C-alpha cells in the first residue's frame, strides 16, 4: 500500500494537537478531521489553522460527515474511548487508542505490531511503555529474561491530572506489559516526577536480568539495531552510553543484569522537547497508524 | 509542655544503611526494644518504601511484608507504620501492609508532587489507617511553596505533613520557616511533623527548633541508623527532649540501652559523617544515594565525592538511583 | 563578619588519642589545615601544658617537641596552646613560647576566674594572644558567666569562650549565654564558643554562638576530640559556607584533610555511645570518657553508670581521680 | 615543766584556727596574738579569750618582759621573711605556716624528729600536709619513681593568697614530694570546685612502684601512716583501700598504687569543708607540741 489513509483525530488537547502536526507531516496518513467537545479548544483552532476540518461537536458529528476516516486516533481519556470503541467498530472505521481504555491488544510498533494488522482497534499501552517495552524486547530476543525493570523519570509539567490521578496504574499497566510485549516474566515500572528548571529532557533506565553467560556482544548489537529502530520515529531517541553488565550480586537476588540509559527528546512540534512523554506516544502512535496504513 | 511523638525509622530508613539485608531477628529484637521503651510508633519498611524492592535500589533479602508482619507480631503497644512512595509503592502494596497489620501510613512524595497521592491518602483513611504526608527533599523549595503542598495532602486525607530534610541539607533557622508556615496553613487541623538528616550534624538541633516552632511528630533512628550520614538519634532525641522537659513517652536509660545493646552490635558500620555524607549535606543530595554511589564509585574506579557532586549539581530527586551509574561513566571517561 | 575557626584535633583530640601523637601525624595535620586555611590550630596535651601525668594519662611524646613540630610545619597559621591553671604553669607556658607557640588560651573552670591572673599577665608580656576558657559553662548562668569573663579580659584576655565541656549546652542555652558575655566584653573583647558532640550539638550550637555575636569557633578533624568528639572543622566550614559567613578555610581541602588525613589515624570514630550521651544529658567534663571505660573494666561495672554519678556529685574538670572512688564503690554495691 | 609559752603572729584565718586548736593543747599556751591592724578579728578573739593582744605587730612582741618560746607565724611570705631573723636574734622557736621556707620544710610523722632542735621550721603547703605523710609511706617500702598529687579543694576554702599563687602550689609541693615525700619525682595539680555546699577537701596521691612490689606491705604501711596522722587530724580518711595497677604499656615498666583521701577539718574556728587550712593548723600545732617537748 503506497496510499494516505484519511484520519480523524478525537481529542484535541496536549496528544491530539501534537499527533495532528506529526501526522500532518507523516508520509502516509491525511487528517481531515479534528474533533472536540469544547468549542473554545485550541486544538481545533490549530486544526483550522492547518486546513483541518475542525468540530466541537463531537463524535456524533463525525460519524454524520459524508466521508468517514479510515483511521480514527483517540485522545481524550478511558471512559471516553470505551463509549466511542463500539462506535468506530459499528462504522468499520479502525481505531488507535492513545488513552487507558485498552479495548484493543496492547502495541509497541517495533515489537509486536505485525501480529495484530488486521485489528479494528489497538492501544498504545503507556508512555513509558513505549519508551522501554522496545529495549527489554531487544534484550529477552537474545537471551531469556527473568524479570525487567524500568525507571521512567519526567519534568514535572509534563505531568498532567491524568498522569497525577492515576500513578498507580502507570506502574500496574506498565510492568504487565514488560512481561506482555516485552517477553520478560516478571516486569517493575517506576516512575519519579521532577521539577528542576527548566524542564528535563525524560530518561528511562531500563535493568534486565539476564544468565550471568549470556552473549553481552549480541545484547548489544540488539540494544543498538532496536534504538536506531525507534529513533526512526523518534529522533531524539538515544542511547547515554553503551549498556552496562553486571555479574551476580546478593542485592539482586543472585541476578545478573544490563542496565540500558535512554534519554527521551521530544521534537517540539506542538510540545515542547521536555515532553518526551507525550512525544513518543504520538510518534509511536503517528508509526503505528502508519505500519496500519501500508499493510 | 504540649508533647512530642517520636516515630522510630531504624527499620525503615536504617534499611538503606543495611542495603535492605535486615533480618527477621533483628526486626523483632529492634521492635521489642523500641516499644518496651515507649515508643510509640515504629516504621518497618524498605528504605524507598512498600514496593521499594528492586535493581533500582536494592532487593530486600527477606520478602518486605514478612518483615512487617513480624513487626506488627512482636509490638505490643507500638504501632507499626509503613513508608509509601507513590510512583513506587501502590495501594495494593498498602493494602498487604494494612493485611499484615500496619496501623499507620506514610505517604512520601517529592516536596512538589503532592497532588500524586491523593489515591493513598484516600485508600489509606478507608483502611482505618492513620495517615502522614512527606514532602521529601524539602530544602528544595521555600516555606509557602511547601504549605501549599502540605495543605494538598491534607485536603486528601493526611492527619499530618513532615517537613522532610532528605538530603541533611537544611540549617536551622530554614527549618523553623519551612515548620511555621506548615503550622500556619494546616495546623488547626493536621499536626506537622520533622524528619533530619545527620549529613551536617544538625539533625538534633533541626528537630528541637522544629518542635519549638509547632512540630508535633519528630523521627529518629536508633544509632542514627539511617541513609547519608544517619537519621536524627532516637536515643539523643529522647534524652534532649528529657533536659527540655518536653515529654515523649519514652524512656530516656531504655532507649540508650537498646541503641548500645541491640542496634550498635548489628551495624555494618557507624553511621558518620565522611567526605561523601557531608557533600549530599552540602549540595543538597538525597540522602539514600550514598550506598548506591559508593558502589559505582567502586565499578567505575571514580571517588564517591565527586559522584555524589555532580548529583547536587544536576538536581536530582528521591528515587533517581540509576542517574548515579550515568554520572559515574561520565566520570569515568573523563 | 568573619569567623575565625581555631582547630583542636591535635589537642581536644589527645584526649580520644590517649596522648599518643607522633610527631609524624602533628606534622601532616598541621600541613594540611594550614593549607586549607585554617588560622590558628592548638597543640598540647588534653589537659594541656603539664598535663601528662598518672591522673590524665602521660604522653607518648613532650607536648612543647610537638609544638615546636607544629611550628616549624605551619606556614601560615598560628600555633595555640592550651594551659589550665593547677595544672600547667606560667613556667610551662614559658616553654611553649620558646617552641614558637604564639596564641595562649588559658582555661579556668566557669566560677574561677581569678586563678588565671598571672598566667594572662605572662602571656601578654611574652607578645602572645590570649583567649580565656570558661570550662563546663553550663553549670552557671549567663550573668555569673559574664561576670568571670569580665575578670579574664581586665586579667587580658582578648577573647573569652563559652565552653561547654560536657555536652550539655542545648541552644538557647548558648545564645543566654553569649549575648552575656557579648554585652558585657563585646566592646573589648572578642567572645568565642567551644562545643561537644554528646548531645550531637555542637555544630548548631557554633552557628548560634556566631549570630549571637561570637567571631571565634573551635572545632576539631573528624570530630577528634573528647567525649563523642568536637564540632567537626569539616562541617563547621561547609555550614558557615553555605550560611555565607566567611571563615577562610577551603570546604574541599577540610574535607580532604580530614578523609585522607586524619580519619586512617583514629583509633575509633568519635561517636555519641551511650557513656558519652549520658556526658551531655548528666553535665560530665567530656575527657572523662576513656578513663571511665578504663575503670569499667578495672572494676567490672558499667562506664555510663560511673558517668552518670560523676555528673550527679558535680565534679569538674581536671577530677579523673574521682572516677575511680566512683567505680570502687559501684562494684562494691553490686556485693 | 608546764606549758610552752607562744605567741601566734598573724591573726587571720590560720592564726585564729591555730589559736583555738593551741588553747585546747596540753602542752602550749597561747599568751600573744599579734597583728597589724587594730580592726582585726583574730585579735578581737583572742581578747574573748584571755590572751594578750596588739596591732603593733613583732616590734611590740620583741620589747615583752617575758619573750615566749614559741611563735607561730600565719601572715605572708613577705612578712616572715622580714620576722625570721628577729626570732633568730631573740633566741624564739618559730614555726612558719607561710610560704617563706627560711626553715627545713616538716612534716610531722615524716621527718620532724631530724629537725627537733631546729631554730626555725617551716610547714611545706597544706597539700603537701595531707599528701607527704603517703608519698613517705610508700616509699619507706619500696622505691618510689614517680609520686603525683591531685587536691580538690571547695572554692570558699581559696583565699587570695592561694589564689594569686596557684603556680607556686604545684611547684613548692612537687619539690617536697621529692624531698620529703622520698619520691625521684615529683608533681602536684590542684582543682578547685564551687559545687554548694561546699566539698570536703580530696587528696589522691599516686606513686609508681616496682611491678614486683609487695602490695600488701604497701598497703599496710599507707593504712599505719593514716592512722599517725589521724591521731591529730581525725578527719583525716581513707575513702577506699589503695588501689593497685598493672604497668600500662605507657607506664614503661612500672606499676602504680593510688590512694584516695578524704580530709573533714575539726570545726574550730573554720568550718568542716577548709580542710586545707585546718590540716596546716594541725600539723602546726602537732610540730609545736614536739619542739615544745
Ligand atoms: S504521555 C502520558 C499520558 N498520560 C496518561 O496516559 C495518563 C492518563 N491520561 C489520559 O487519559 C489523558 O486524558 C490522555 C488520553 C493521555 C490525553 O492526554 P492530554 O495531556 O492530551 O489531555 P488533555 O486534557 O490535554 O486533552 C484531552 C482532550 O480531549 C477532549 N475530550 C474529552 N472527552 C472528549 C470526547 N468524548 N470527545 C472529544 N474530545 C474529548 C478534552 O476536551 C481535551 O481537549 P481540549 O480541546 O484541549 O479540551
Ligand atoms: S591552706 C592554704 C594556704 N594558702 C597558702 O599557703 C598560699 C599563700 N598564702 C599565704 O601566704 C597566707 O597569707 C597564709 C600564711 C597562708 C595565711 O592565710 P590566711 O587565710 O590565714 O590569711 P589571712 O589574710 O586571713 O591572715 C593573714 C593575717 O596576717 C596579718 N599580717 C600580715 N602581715 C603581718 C605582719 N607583718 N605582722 C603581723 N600580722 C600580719 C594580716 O593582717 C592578716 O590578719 P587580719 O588581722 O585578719 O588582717
Ligand atoms: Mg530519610
Ligand atoms: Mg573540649
Ligand atoms: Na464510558
Ligand atoms: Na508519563
Ligand atoms: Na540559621
Ligand atoms: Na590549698
Amino acid at each position: 500500500h503506497m496510499g494516505k489513509a484519511v484520519a480523524a483525530i478525537v481529542g484535541p488537547g496536549n496528544i491530539g494537537t501534537d499527533l495532528l502536526i506529526k501526522l500532518q507531516r507523516s508520509e502516509h496518513i491525511e487528517v481531515r478531521y479534528m474533533v472536540g467537545v469544547d468549542p473554545a479548544s485550541e486544538g481545533l483552532a490549530r486544526a483550522r489553522k492547518l486546513g483541518v476540518e475542525a468540530s466541537a461537536e463531537g463524535v456524533d458529528w463525525l460519524l454524520e460527515q459524508d466521508e468517514l476516516p479510515d483511521l480514527v486516533f483517540e485522545a481524550t481519556s478511558a471512559k471516553a474511548h470505551l463509549a466511542n470503541a463500539p462506535r468506530y467498530a459499528e462504522a468499520g472505521i479502525t481505531a488507535i487508542d492513545l488513552t487507558p481504555a485498552a479495548v484493543g491488544p496492547l502495541v509497541c510498533p517495533p515489537v509486536n505490531l505485525t501480529e495484530h494488522l488486521d485489528a479494528p482497534n489497538v492501544n498504545m499501552i503507556t508512555c513509558g511503555g513505549q519508551a522501554t517495552i522496545p529495549i527489554v524486547h531487544a534484550v529477552s530476543r537474545v537471551v531469556p529474561v527473568a524479570y525487567a525493570e524500568i525507571v521512567a523519570a519526567i519534568a514535572s509539567r509534563s505531568a498532567g491530572p491524568g498522569t497525577r490521578a492515576n500513578i498507580d496504574e502507570f506502574t500496574e499497566t506498565t510492568a504487565a506489559a514488560i512481561e506482555q510485549v516485552g517477553g520478560a516474566a516478571r516486569g517493575k515500572a517506576i516512575i519519579i516526577l521532577n521539577p528542576v528548571e527548566p524542564p528535563m529532557i525524560m530518561r528511562d533506565t531500563v535493568y534486565c536480568a539476564i544468565p550471568p553467560d549470556a552473549d553481552t556482544d549480541a545484547i548489544t548489537a540488539s540494544i543498538e539495531e532496536m534504538v536506531a529502530e525507534v529513533a526512526r520515529y523518534v529522533p531524539g531517541y538515544t542511547l547515554r552510553t553503551e549498556p552496562q553488565y553486571d555479574q551476580p550480586r546478593d542485592i539482586w537476588k543472585g541476578m545478573a543484569r544490563v542496565a540500558v540509559f535512554l534519554e527521551v527528546r521530544g521534537n517540539g512540534d506542538y510540545l515542547p522537547p521536555w515532553a518526551g512523554n507525550l512525544d513518543i506516544m504520538t510518534a509511536a502512535a503517528a508509526r503505528v497508524g502508519e505500519l496500519l496504513a501500508q499493510a | 509542655a504540649p508533647r512530642v511523638r517520636i516515630t522510630d525509622s531504624t527499620l525503615r530508613d536504617g534499611s538503606h544503611a543495611m542495603a535492605h539485608q535486615f533480618t527477621e531477628e533483628q526486626v523483632r529484637a529492634t521492635v521489642h526494644a523500641l516499644d518496651a521503651a515507649g515508643v510509640e510508633v515504629i516504621e518497618v519498611s524498605h528504605g524507598d518504601g512498600l514496593g521499594g524492592s528492586s535493581f533500582n535500589y536494592g532487593f530486600s533479602a527477606v520478602d518486605e511484608i514478612d518483615l512487617v508482619a513480624a513487626a506488627v507480631d512482636e509490638a505490643v503497644n507500638a504501632k507499626i507504620a509503613v513508608l509509601l512512595l507513590p510512583g513506587v509503592g501502590t495501594v495494593r502494596d498498602l493494602k498487604r501492609a494494612h493485611d499484615a497489620g500496619a496501623s499507620v501510613a506514610r505517604i512520601a512524595t517529592h516536596c512538589t508532587e503532592a497532588d500524586v497521592s491523593c489515591q493513598h491518602f484516600a485508600a489509606a483513611r478507608e483502611l482505618g489507617m492513620e495517615t502522614v504526608g512527606f514532602l521529601m527533599l524539602a530544602h528544595r523549595i521555600g516555606p509557602e511553596e511547601l504549605a501549599r503542598q502540605a495543605r494538598i495532602m491534607v485536603d486528601a486525607g493526611a492527619q499530618c505533613v513532615y517537613v522532610v530534610d532528605s538530603a541533611g541539607a537544611l540549617v536551622l533557622s530554614d527549618v523553623q520557616a519551612r515548620v511555621q508556615a506548615l503550622v500556619r496553613e494546616i495546623g488547626h487541623e493536621a499536626q506537622v511533623g520533622f524528619h533530619g538528616h545527620q549529613n551536617l550534624s544538625l539533625g538534633v538541633a533541626n528537630s528541637v527548633l522544629a518542635y519549638q516552632n509547632g512540630a508535633r511528630q519528630i523521627d529518629g533512628a536508633l544509632c542514627a541508623l539511617g541513609a547519608g550520614a544517619g537519621n536524627s538519634p532516637t536515643e539523643i532525641l529522647a534524652a534532649t527532649f528529657e533536659r527540655l522537659n518536653i515529654e515523649t513517652g519514652v524512656n530516656v536509660q531504655a532507649a540508650l540501652a537498646a541503641a548500645e545493646e541491640v542496634v550498635r552490635p548489628y551495624l555494618p558500620r557507624l553511621p558518620w559523617a565522611d567526605r561523601a555524607a557531608i557533600v549530599q549535606g552540602y549540595a543538597g543530595v538525597y540522602s539514600s544515594f550514598l550506598l548506591h554511589a559508593e558502589r559505582a564509585a567502586e565499578r567505575y574506579g571514580v571517588p564517591a565525592h565527586e559522584i555524589l557532586q555532580r548529583v547536587g549539581e544536576a538536581g536530582y530527586v528521591g528515587g533517581q538511583e540509576d542517574m548515579i551509574i550515568d554520572i559515574a561513566v561520565q566520570l569515568a571517561e573523563e
